[PDB]
RNA sequence: GUAAAUUUAACUGUUAGUCCAAAGAGGAACAGCUCUUUGGACACUAGGAAAAAACCUUGUAGAGAGAGUAAAAAAUUUAACA
C-alpha cells in the first residue's frame, strides 16, 4: 500500500453516497457543492473545483474537467479526510516494535 | 547512446529495504574447468573462496559444476527473474571474488540508463501546485468583467 | 501590521526565530475558499405520441473541414491533425516506462 | 610571466599560496602582479604548533585560524 | 545592407566595437585588486642584506635530493620466484 | 507631491524588534506544541549528501552516483538536514539543523554499476579518434524514516 | 531543492519567498539607517568556529 | 491534495485565460505580459515539451500608446515576394489599416522562433475594442494589471489635489498673461 | 623562488605561415599588401565578441539532474534675437 490510494485499493460506487451516510452518522448537516474555481467553461479543456460545505465551512475540495466529475472527485476527497486516508498522512511505522 | 538503448526508472523489487531488506541474489552456477588453462582463476576461488562466500551468504544456493570448458562462466539468477551471465575467462581470484561480490549486491534489475536518481510515490505532502494555488479568490466568484444581478 | 506577502491566496505564513537564532519557524497554516465566494453549481439544465428515438447528428466531414474544426476547437493548427507514415508510428515505444 | 607563475607555485588558479615577504620573492610578483591576488598572512593565535596542526584552517580574510571546531559560537 | 569589408575584426576597415557598462567595471575591478598589491609589495620584512643566505642550507639540501635521484636510476632487481611462477599457467587439479 | 518626489515603492515599516522577539517566541512555542502532540503528517526533509542536495521523505529512493563503503541492508543516519516540512510548519537550517531536532535514516539496498558511457573524441581532418566506456559505481538508498523532536525553544 | 520546493511544496515556497522578502526590507532599512540601530532579527547571521 | 491520479494531473497543466487592457499601453509591455503566458513560463511546472501555455485576451488594442514618435518613426516591412514587392508602412498607417496588427506583431516576434509559436498565437486573441464575444469572456479566470500606470490630465485631478500643491512663485499684478 | 640543465649514446620529422599588439622598412602614413624584429594567439580544449582559425576569458582531460565565478549588452540629438 505504499503508493496507492485508498480508492485505487477500494473500490467504491457513487462516493457522495457514501459520504453523506457517513455525515449522517456523525450528525453533520449535508454539505453543499459549491464552484470555488473555474476556467474554460465554454472550451473543450474546462476546469472546475467543486467544494463541500458543511455549515458554510470548508471540506473537502476537488478539480475536474466538468461540474459532476469534479463534484464526485470532491466526495472522494471529503472521504479520505474523514477516513484519515490522505496523501500526506503519517507514513507507517515498520521499525522495530519497543 | 541514450536514444539507441532502452531506459527504465529507478525502482527496487518488493519494496526491498522498507519493511526488511532480502538480498535480491538466488542462485549463482559456476563451471570451472579441471585442466583447462582459462579456469585457473576459477578453480583458485573454489579451493578457498567459495567455500567462506557461502557462510556469508546463506540465502544463496551455489553450484559448482566441474566439466571440461575452454570459456568458465558464473550465472547469476535473481528473486525477480533475471538472469545474467558472466565470464570469468583468464580471471585472478581476486577478480572473481570482486565479480561475484558485485553480483550479491545487486537488486537483478536491468543494468541500463535510469532517468532520474530518484524516486517517490508521495513527491509532494502540501499539495502539488497547480495555477489556482497562489490565485486569490474574489467576492461570489466573478469573472473579470462580469455583472452582477442584471 | 507587518506582512512580507499576503496571506489570501496560498497560506497565512508566520516566521520566527528560535532562542539561540540557529533555526528559522515557518508557520504556514492552509486557508480555505470562504464561502461567499463560491458560485453554486448549475444543477438546472407537448404531448407526443412517437417515443424519442435517438438520432445520429454526427454527420461525416472531409479531411479539411474536419480539421479546421479540430483545430478551432482546441486552439491548435492544422499540422497536428494530420497522420504520419509507418516510419514515424512503428518508432513510437507502446510499452513506455511508468514512474509511480 | 608563464615560467614566473611556476617557480611560485601557482599553477592552478584560486588555490592559495604563501610566500615569505621578502625583496627576492617581491621582485617575482613584481613582474605577474597583474595576475595573483597579494593579501598578508594573518596569525590572530600565532604560529600553528605540532599539538594543532592538524586543526588549522586558512579563511577567507586571510586569517590562519590554528582550532577549527565546525561548531557555531556559543556567545 | 551594411557589411564590413573583408573580415570584421581586421584590416583596415573594421566593425567597430564598444564598451558597455560591465565591460568597465569589470576593468575598474581588476584595476583595484591590482593597487592593493601595489600596497602589500611596499612592506618588506627583511632587506636584501639581511635576506641574504637565509635559505641557503635548505636549498643546497633540495638539490643533493635531486642529485641522489638522478644517480639512483638502474635496472630493478630480477628473482626467481617471478620466472618459477610463470610454471602455474599449466596447473591443473588432481 | 510630484511623480519623482517620492519613491515608486510604497514605504514599508518592520516589527519593533522588542514586541517581534515576544511574538517569535508565542511561534516557536506553537511549533513545538504541535510535534508535542503529534500534529504533523508526512515529513518531507533536504539533505546534503554526496555534494548533492535531496529532497526525499518516507519511503523514497535515492541513487548515490559513488560507493558508500557499506553493506547491503545496513542502516545509516543522515547526519545534513537542511530543511524538514511538514503540512503546516516548516524548519529552516542556518545552514544545517540540529542533530537532536531531526533524525533522518536511510536503509543500503542495491550497490551496483552505471550503464556503459561512451567517452568519444573526434577532431576533423586530424586523424584523432579516441573511444573510453566507462561504468561509474552507485548505490542505492531508501530512505525509512524521518523524525523531530520537540526541541524548538 | 527550490524548483522542487516550488511545485511539490508552495506552502514551503511562499514562506521561503516571505523569508527572503523580509531580508530584503531589512537590507532596505540597514541602507537607509545611519547605523546607530541593532541589525535586523532575519539578518543575524551565525558565526562558526 | 489527496486528490484521484487523473483530476490531479488535469488541474495541475489546465489552461487560464487572462485577460489584458491595452488602452493606453504600449504594445511592447503589453506583448512582454503576454508572451510569458504563452509560453507557460509563469508556471513553476513549465518546460518547453509539456505544452503548458495559456490564453492570453487583449482588448483596446486600438487604444495603444507609442512612447516618442514610433508613430511617425517606426516601420513595419514586409515583401510579397514578386519584383518591386517590398512595402514599408509606418506604425500609423498599419495601426488604421488594422488595429490588431501592431500588438500582434510585437507578440510574435517575443515568442519562440520554433514550431511552437505559431500554436501559441493560436491562444492569443486579440480585440481593437471593449467588445470581446461571449464565449471568450465566459471563460476568462483573471485580468491582469496594466504594466504602464496612465498618467492623469489636468481637469482629472480633484480640487483637494490642486490646492495641496503650493503654488511657486507670485506673479506680477500688472501682466497680461 | 624553484627543478631542471648540460654531457654521452641512437634517430626521425619540421626547414612552402597566418592574424593581432609593438619598433621600423617598401607601397600611396592603400590593401585580408610585402619584408624583418619583440611578444601573443592559431595550426589542441571550452566560454564570449551574432555567425567567426589569429581579439577576450580559460587551459590537463572521467561521472553528477551541486556550487562560486572569468570574459561578456553603445552611447549620443545640435544654430531666434536688440
Ligand atoms: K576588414
Ligand atoms: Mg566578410
Ligand atoms: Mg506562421
Ligand atoms: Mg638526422
Ligand atoms: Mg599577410
Ligand atoms: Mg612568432
Ligand atoms: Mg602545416
Ligand atoms: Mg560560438
Ligand atoms: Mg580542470
Amino acid at each position: 500500500m505504499t503508493g496507492k490510494e485508498l480508492f485505487e485499493m477500494w473500490k467504491i460506487i457513487n462516493p457522495m453516497g457514501l459520504l453523506v451516510e457517513e455525515l449522517k452518522k456523525r450528525n453533520v448537516s449535508a454539505p453543499e457543492s459549491r464552484l470555488t474555481r473555474q476556467s474554460g467553461g465554454t472550451t473543450a479543456l474546462p476546469l472546475y473545483f467543486v467544494g463541500l460545505y458543511c455549515d458554510k465551512k470548508l471540506i473537502a475540495e476537488g478539480p475536474g474537467e466538468t461540474v459532476l466529475v469534479a463534484e464526485e472527485e470532491a466526495a472522494r476527497v471529503a472521504l479520505r479526510k474523514l477516513y484519515g486516508f490522505t496523501e500526506n498522512r503519517r507514513p507507517w511505522n515498520y521499525s522495530k516494535p519497543k | 547512446t541514450a536514444r539507441g538503448t532502452p531506459s527504465r526508472f529507478l525502482a527496487s523489487v518488493l519494496h526491498n529495504g522498507l519493511g526488511r531488506y532480502v538480498q535480491q541474489l538466488q542462485r549463482l552456477s559456476f563451471s570451472v574447468s579441471r585442466d583447462g588453462a582459462s579456469s585457473r582463476g576459477a578453480r583458485e576461488f573454489v579451493e578457498r573462496e567459495v567455500i567462506d562466500f557461502a557462510r556469508r551468504n546463506p540465502g544463496v544456493v551455489i553450484y559448482v559444476n566441474s566439466r571440461p570448458c575452454c570459456v568458465p562462466r558464473v550465472v547469476a539468477e535473481y528473486l525477480n527473474g533475471a538472469v545474467r551471465e558472466e565470464s570469468i575467462h583468464c580471471k585472478s581470484v581476486e577478480e572473481i571474488s570482486t565479480l561475484v561480490q558485485k553480483l550479491a549486491d545487486q537488486s537483478g534489475l536491468d543494468v541500463i540508463r535510469i532517468r532520474k536518481p530518484f524516486h517517490t510515490d508521495n513527491p509532494s505532502i502540501q499539495g502539488q501546485w497547480h495555477p489556482f494555488t497562489n490565485k486569490p479568490t474574489t467576492f461570489r466568484g466573478l469573472r473579470p468583467r462580469e455583472v452582477q444581478d442584471p | 501590521t507587518y506582512s512580507p506577502l499576503p496571506d489570501d491566496y496560498n497560506c497565512n505564513v508566520e516566521l520566527a526565530l528560535t532562542s539561540d537564532g540557529r533555526t528559522i519557524v515557518c508557520y504556514h497554516p492552509s486557508v480555505d475558499i470562504p464561502y461567499e465566494h463560491t458560485k453554486p453549481i448549475p444543477r438546472p439544465d407537448h404531448d407526443q405520441v412517437l417515443k424519442t428515438r435517438l438520432e445520429e447528428k454526427v454527420e461525416h466531414l472531409e479531411e479539411g473541414p474536419m480539421i479546421e474544426q479540430l483545430s478551432k476547437m482546441f486552439f491548435t493548427t492544422k499540422h497536428r491533425w494530420y497522420p504520419h507514415g509507418r516510419y514515424h508510428r512503428c518508432r513510437k515505444n507502446l510499452n513506455p516506462p511508468k514512474d509511480r | 610571466e608563464k615560467d614566473i607563475i611556476k617557480m611560485l607555485g601557482l599553477e592552478k588558479a584560486h588555490t592559495p599560496q604563501v610566500h615569505k615577504n621578502i625583496p627576492s620573492v617581491n621582485a617575482k610578483l613584481k613582474v605577474v602582479k597583474h595576475l595573483i591576488r597579494i593579501k598578508p598572512l594573518k596569525l590572530p593565535q600565532g604560529l600553528p604548533a605540532e599539538e594543532n596542526m592538524s586543526n588549522t584552517c586558512l579563511k577567507s580574510t586571510g586569517e590562519l585560524v590554528v582550532q577549527w571546531h565546525l561548531k557555531p559560537v556559543e556567545q | 545592407r551594411g557589411r564590413i569589408p573583408g573580415r570584421q575584426w581586421i584590416g583596415k576597415h573594421r566593425r567597430p566595437r564598444f564598451v558597455s557598462l560591465r565591460a568597465k567595471q569589470n576593468m575598474i575591478r581588476r584595476l583595484e585588486i591590482e593597487a592593493e598589491n601595489h600596497y602589500w609589495l611596499s612592506m618588506p620584512y627583511m632587506t636584501r642584506e639581511q635576506e641574504r643566505g637565509h635559505a641557503a642550507v635548505r636549498r643546497r639540501e633540495a638539490f643533493e635530493a635531486i642529485k641522489a635521484a638522478a644517480t639512483s636510476k638502474f635496472p630493478p632487481h630480477r628473482f626467481i620466484a617471478d620466472q618459477l611462477d610463470h610454471l602455474n599457467v599449466t596447473k591443473k587439479w588432481s | 507631491k510630484t511623480s519623482l518626489s517620492s519613491p515608486p515603492w510604497p514605504e514599508v515599516v518592520l516589527p519593533d524588534p522588542v514586541e517581534e522577539t515576544r511574538h517569535h517566541a508565542e511561534v516557536v512555542k506553537k511549533v513545538n506544541e504541535m510535534i508535542v502532540t503529534g500534529q504533523y503528517g508526512r515529513l518531507f526533509a533536504v539533505v546534503h549528501f554526496a555534494s548533492r542536495q535531496w529532497k526525499v521523505t518516507s519511503e523514497d529512493l535515492i541513487l548515490i552516483g559513488n560507493e558508500l563503503d557499506l553493506a547491503c541492508g545496513e542502516r545509516i543516519r543522515l547526519e545534513k538536514v537542511l530543511l524538514v516540512g511538514a503540512d503546516n510548519f516548516t524548519l529552516l537550517g542556518k545552514p544545517l539543523l540540529g542533530k537532536d531536532l531531526v533524525r533522518v535514516e536511510a536503509t543500503v539496498i542495491e550497490k551496483t554499476e552505471s550503464w556503459p558511457r561512451i567517452i568519444m573524441r573526434f577532431r576533423k581532418r586530424k586523424n584523432f579518434k579516441k573511444k573510453r566506456i566507462v561504468t561509474t559505481p552507485q548505490t542505492v538508498l531508501r530512505i525509512n524514516s524521518i523524525e523531530i523532536a520537540p526541541c524548538l525553544l | 531543492v527550490l524548483a522542487d520546493l516550488a511545485i511539490y511544496e508552495p506552502k514551503t515556497f511562499k514562506s521561503l519567498a516571505a523569508l527572503a522578502s523580509r531580508r530584503r526590507h531589512e537590507g532596505f532599512a540597514a541602507a537607509l539607517g545611519d547605523g546607530k540601530e541593532p541589525e535586523g532579527i532575519f539578518s543575524r547571521v551565525v558565526q562558526y568556529h | 491534495s489527496s486528490f484521484s491520479r487523473a483530476p490531479q494531473q488535469w488541474a495541475t497543466f489546465a489552461r487560464i485565460w487572462y485577460l489584458l487592457d491595452g488602452k493606453m499601453q504600449p504594445p511592447g509591455k503589453l506583448a512582454a505580459m503576454a508572451s510569458i503566458r504563452l509560453q507557460g513560463l509563469h508556471k513553476p511546472v513549465y518546460h518547453a515539451l509539456s505544452d503548458c501555455g495559456d490564453h492570453v485576451v487583449i482588448m483596446n488594442t486600438r487604444h495603444i500608446a507609442f512612447s516618442g514618435n514610433k508613430w511617425e518613426q517606426k516601420v513595419y516591412s514586409s515583401h510579397t515576394g514578386y519584383p518591386g514587392g517590398f512595402r514599408q508602412v509606418t506604425a500609423a498607417q498599419l495601426h488604421l489599416r488594422d488595429p490588431v496588427a501592431i500588438v500582434k506583431l510585437a507578440i510574435y516576434g517575443m515568442l519562440p522562433k520554433n514550431l511552437h509559436r505559431r500554436t501559441m498565437m493560436e491562444r492569443l486573441h486579440l480585440f481593437p475594442d471593449e467588445y470581446i464575444p461571449e464565449d471568450i469572456l465566459k471563460n476568462l479566470v483573471e485580468e491582469l494589471p496594466q504594466p504602464r500606470k496612465i498618467p492623469k490630465r489636468l481637469d482629472e485631478y480633484t480640487q483637494e489635489e490642486i490646492d495641496a500643491f503650493p503654488r511657486l512663485w507670485t506673479p506680477p499684478e500688472d501682466y497680461r498673461l
